[PDB]
């Protein structure tokens, strides 16, 4: 499992801001929201086995060539 | 082929548990003999008496 670390050495990600919409497009009804981010938030603390299964799905086999490569050349430059 | 291109083969293969040799070890019978001095003889410069 992967944990995060303490006195981080980078704090430049700057990510885009979150879109909002009805609750409709996200879960069905408010009360339907909650629940499903309270089930979602034990994930939110490590990275493990669940996390890497789902990239293998969405990524098929383009994503997984492509990151590999990147993560060589970071690797090269570094 | 895109994920192919970083791919190489496994050197796995299956071999049984235990695998046995075709002839086994028969016993020998055993045969008392005497103490013979001129069996060496036939190596290296030897001596015949």
């Amino acid at each position: 499992r992967f944990v995060r670390t303490v006195l981080p050495f980078s704090q430049e990600f700057q990510r885009d801001k979150q879109p909002n919409a009805q609750p409709q497009y996200l879960h069905g009804s408010k009360a339907l929201n909650l629940a499903y981010s309270s089930i979602y938030g034990s994930y939110r603390n490590f990275v493990g086995p669940p996390h890497f299964q789902v990239i293998c799905r969405l990524l098929g086999y383009q994503g997984i060539a492509v990151v590999m490569e990147e993560l060589l050349k970071v690797v090269k430059s570094l | 082929r895109e994920i192919g291109i970083l791919t190489t083969n496994k050197n796995t293969s299956r071999t049984h548990k235990i695998i046995a040799p075709a002839n086994l070890e028969r016993p020998v019978r055993y045969i008392r003999k005497p103490i013979d001095y001129t069996i060496l003889d036939d190596i290296g410069h030897g001596v015949k008496v």
